[PDB]
């Protein structure tokens, strides 16, 4: 796999971990007690 | 392989805090609504639950066409959610703080969104404009009306396989060539008076070499090489093949929306 | 600078007498639509679609100078107006 393609894959996964995964559970929890 | 990149881009979410616009005098302060907004979608398409949420604490006479804003900046509903964040709020503390309004619609900054048919129209308009650059609109116009409906339904229902079952045709090119005729891209920049930069650019050089993201910028936006080149929340290497980017890192509207923002702290 | 626009018709719709116009690059499709509705005696409620390359309808907030650089021909941007959806 090319260098640039490996970078993007790692970046997209890093993005999800920092953005989506960080909030997905607590948002789901909060929505229930509303 | 490459399919993994497509899935990550597609299902990309953004933690967003919808706060109703109020003052320190209102009878009751409404509860803020948290939601993961799909990057590749639009505000007026995935905000029915937030509309129902706040319409409960308002009169029937006080409700109108809802509209969102960030830091006093009205949010264009025809811009993809991912693009707005990358350009406006990416270097601020999550979740994305969006203020919710109903009165005082800024008609000089926002286009009205009367229906989801209006959205579907704009979306189809972008795709045809994109394929006009890639294949002279020879691919999308030769599709059935059901194929156009499937592309829209796949985006609205968050169905990856359903959407890409048709979109795969809009990402292929004649065998004799090594890419599209022109790349559907739009370069945004808060500092420039222009809405975005969109010019004709061929993905292949004369000798046959593939043009890179650096080559694109060097040609159409050389005044950005200190700043971040952010696409879908990430900062790809400038050596990345532009042709490959258009195939994998494009939005469902087949456009390559690119943000040029200043470096953070 | 400025760009030249050629307006073409798709009936049934009133025909522009002056089709060749010199326009700004910063003017948008909407302000162009508003200009056309006046000559065609069309009101605000009446819808009016504009097309490029006889295929798609660009957004109302989209500039013409940009569309010219992308889809222009022979130094001018050909546009098509109609009172109904011509091409999907
Ligand atoms: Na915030």
């Amino acid at each position: 796999m090319p260098r640039w393609k490996r970078h993007i894959s790692e970046q997209l996964r890093r993005r999800d971990r920092l953005q989506r995964q960080a909030f997905e559970e607590i948002i789901l929890q909060y929505n229930k007690l509303l | 392989d490459d399919k993994d990149v497509l899935r990550d881009v597609w299902f990309g979410r953004i933690p967003t805090c919808f706060t109703l616009y109020q003052d320190e005098i209102t009878e009751r302060e409404a509860e803020p609504y948290y939601l993961l907004l799909p990057r590749v979608s639009y505000l007026t398409l995935v905000t029915d639950k937030v509309k129902k949420h706040f319409q409960k604490v308002m009169r029937q006479e006080d409700i109108s066409e809802i509209w969102f804003e960030y830091e006093g900046t009205p949010l264009k509903w025809h811009y993809p959610i991912g693009l707005l964040f990358d350009l406006l709020a990416s270097s601020s503390a999550l979740p994305w703080n969006i203020t919710v309004h109903f009165k005082s619609f800024p008609e000089k900054d926002l286009l009205h969104c009367p229906s989801k048919d209006a959205i579907e129209a704009h979306f189809m308009s972008c795709m045809k404009e994109a394929d006009a650059l890639k294949h002279k609109s020879q691919v999308i116009n030769e599709m059935q009306k059901k194929d156009h409906k499937q592309l829209w339904m796949g985006l609205q229902n968050d169905r990856f396989d359903q959407f890409w079952a048709i979109n795969r045709k809009l990402m292929e090119y004649p065998a004799e060539e090594n890419g599209f005729r022109y790349i559907p891209f739009r370069i945004y920049q808060t500092t420039t008076e222009r809405p975005f930069i969109q010019k004709l650019f061929r993905p292949v050089a004369a000798d046959g070499q593939l043009h890179t993201l650096g080559d694109l910028l060097k040609e159409v936006c050389p005044s950005a090489i200190k700043n971040q080149v952010m696409i879908h929340g990430i900062e790809p290497m400038l050596e990345t093949p532009l042709q490959w980017l258009s195939e994998h890192l494009s939005y469902p509207d087949n456009f390559l929306h690119i943000s040029i923002i200043p470096q953070p702290t | 600078k400025k760009i030249d626009i050629l307006l073409k018709a798709v009936g049934d719709t009133p025909i522009m007498k002056t089709k060749k116009w010199a326009v700004e690059r910063t003017r948008t499709i909407q302000g162009l639509i508003d200009f056309i509705k006046k000559f065609l005696k069309l009101v605000a409620s009446e819808q009016l679609f504009i097309y490029v390359n006889q295929s798609f309808a660009p957004s109302p907030d989209q500039e013409v100078g940009t569309l010219y650089e992308c889809f222009g021909s022979d130094g001018k941007l050909v546009l098509h107006y109609c009172k109904s959806q011509a091409w999907g």
